[PDB]
């Protein structure tokens, strides 16, 4: 029970590692996304100056 | 920019507090009612090559006039909304006129 | 793992599963909301015309290409064939869902450790249909089908009105219409062998 | 469906705008249709249906090399965004909450 305590919190840390920088990466990627979208938006959809 | 303010043409905005946020009421032109027309990219007029200044060229079928792009308005083709450059052999697709 | 054990013990740290759960799908939901926001900025889906004569521009590596089965562009082929493809979720009746084109199968690996890759809720192919749609407002309509309804307008007068938004009159386009048709041309072969 | 079996939704080979999305184009809906010509709010069966995702009106530009559409009257839309400004302000006292 206490090496499972130990690799359960070795494994948790690692995902919530594995969480947070899929976090970070996703502000990142959602960041790219609302460029694209304004990108679309004034460059697709219309004429950007 | 296209679609900042909201979908259309944004004309104003108006702020309003609500809880940790704001409202914004895009008050927006959205275009609707269309009808089709014959268009055409120049005016061909004696040997020369009239581009519309603001506007396009249409025609309902035996008229033609020249528009504002996003407002249907008639307007007798002049020399005011309308200037010359070029010569009548080059644009594809020039169209008689007066 | 397939363990109770394990999970007795799990489940005494609290609602951290639930957080971490609520982020992912948080996620997830927000992958969709990229596509949506990105690509379906349109509710109406528009035909690519039968008769694809645009005043001398060629679109035939932007267009899609009815003899494929997926019906995507050439470019959108080389960008397909190009990058190293993950899975998309799919499934073929295969055990392992969907077929991995010989690059990335240890997805299926990956699906084992408690863990799957949800699919897209926009497949590829509709992805594809909604950017079908997107190019031929552009090239029927314009501008005009982001602002409402869709208004045809000939492409060389949308090439007129583009020359105008950038301060450079517009009979310019005319007068070299076949020329910026070519160079156009010329300039989409050589996106085609620089990205191959 | 590509996304995986889903059960108790019958498929639909028309196509409506998605309101529950199951995945891959998949969508789940709680449908009022007289098929079974039973009671009008309550179906004999079970009213929850599953079709590909309708992307919209399959509208077709008429485009033609001389062919322009202009508008000739107007709406004065007034939607409305709403913009999240600033979360509620927080304090932890470390000491307080820990110990
Ligand atoms: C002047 C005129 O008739 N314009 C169009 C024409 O292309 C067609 O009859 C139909 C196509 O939607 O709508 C109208
Ligand atoms: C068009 O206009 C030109 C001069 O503006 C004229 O020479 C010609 O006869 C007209 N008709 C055609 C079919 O080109
Ligand atoms: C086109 O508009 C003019 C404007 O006065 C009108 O006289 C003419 O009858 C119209 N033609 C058609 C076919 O509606
Ligand atoms: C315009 O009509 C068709 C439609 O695209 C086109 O293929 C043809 O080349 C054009 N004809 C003329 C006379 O401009
Ligand atoms: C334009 O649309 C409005 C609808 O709000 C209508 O009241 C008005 O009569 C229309 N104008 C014309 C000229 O038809």
């Amino acid at each position: 029970e206490v090496q499972i305590d130990r690799l359960i919190t070795g494994r948790l840390q690692s995902l919530q590692t594995y969480v947070t920088q899929q976090l970070i990466r996703a502000a990142e990627i959602r960041a790219s996304a609302n460029l694209a979208a304004t990108k679309m938006s004034e460059c697709v959809l219309g004429q950007s100056k | 920019r296209v679609d900042f303010c909201g979908k259309g043409y944004h004309l104003m905005s108006f702020p309003q507090s609500a809880p940790h946020g704001v409202v914004f009421l895009h008050v927006t032109y959205v275009p609707a009612q269309e009808k089709n027309f014959t268009t055409a990219p120049a005016i061909c007029h004696d040997g020369k090559a009239h581009f519309p200044r603001e506007g396009v060229f249409v025609s309902n079928g035996t008229h033609w006039f020249v528009t504002q792009r996003n407002f249907y308005e008639p307007q007798i083709i002049t020399t005011d909304n309308t200037f010359v450059s070029g010569n009548c052999d080059v644009v594809i697709g020039i169209v008689n006129n007066t | 793992g397939d363990s109770t054990e394990c999970s007795n013990l799990l489940l005494q740290y609290g609602s951290f599963c639930t957080q971490l759960k609520r982020a992912l799908t948080g996620i997830a939901v927000e992958q969709d909301k990229n596509t949506q926001e990105v690509f379906a900025q349109v509710k109406q889906i528009y035909k690519t015309p039968p008769i694809k004569y645009f005043g001398g521009f060629n679109f035939s590596q932007i267009l899609p290409d009815p003899s494929k089965p997926s019906k995507r562009s050439p470019i959108e082929d080389l960008l397909f064939n190009k990058v190293t493809l993950a899975d998309a979720g799919f499934i073929k009746q295969y055990g392992d869902c969907l077929g991995d084109i010989a690059a990335r199968d240890l997805i299926c690996a990956q699906k084992f450790k408690g863990l799957t890759v949800l699919p897209p809720l926009l497949t590829d192919e509709m992805i594809a249909q909604y950017t079908s749609a997107l190019l031929a407002g552009t090239i029927t309509s314009g501008w005009t089908f982001g602002a409402g309804p869709a208004l045809q307008i000939p492409f060389p007068m949308q090439m007129a009105y583009r020359f105008n938004g950038i301060g450079v009159t517009q009979n310019v386009l005319y007068e070299n219409q076949k020329l910026i048709a070519n160079q156009f041309n010329s300039a989409i072969g050589k996106i085609q062998d620089s990205l191959s | 469906t590509r996304a995986g079996c889903l059960i108790g939704a019958e498929y639909v080979n028309n196509s409506y705008e998605c309101d529950i999305p199951i995945g891959a184009g998949i969508c789940a809906s709680y449908q009022t249709q007289t098929k079974s010509h039973g009671s009008a709010s309550s179906v004999a069966s079970q009213s929850i249906i599953a079709y590909t995702m309708s992307l919209g009106a399959e509208n077709s530009v008429a485009y033609s090399n001389n062919s322009i559409a202009i508008p000739t009257n107007f709406t004065i839309s007034v939607t409305t965004e709403i913009l999240p400004v600033s979360m509620t302000k927080t304090s932890v006292d470390c000491t307080m909450y820990i110990c």
